[PDB]
């Protein structure tokens, strides 16, 4: 559940950055500052994300 | 279309309304305009 909600949370602020539609996976740090697409890079990079 | 959420039912209608407003907007990019 928890894993859900922090994905729905990241995607939606990726959406907010992709307004009307519009680099390497985001490093793991808290000052790790990147692009949401980075983030959400990262994530799909470390496990199959929709699998 | 998803609603992505008696007498309440009107606001909830104004409530999906106002959001595709909002989201129209958006794809718009109205708020930059």
């Amino acid at each position: 559940n928890h894993a859900i909600k922090l994905l729905t949370s990241l995607f939606q602020d990726l959406q907010v950055e992709a307004l009307h539609k519009g680099g390497p996976p985001a490093a793991l740090s808290i000052m790790a500052q990147s692009t949401s697409i980075q983030r959400i890079q990262r994530l799909i990079d470390s496990v199959p994300l929709m699998n | 279309f998803n609603p992505r959420t008696d007498q309440a039912s009107a606001i909830k209608t104004k409530n999906v309304f106002i959001a595709q407003n909002v989201a129209s907007l958006q794809e718009l990019g109205g708020s930059e305009k």
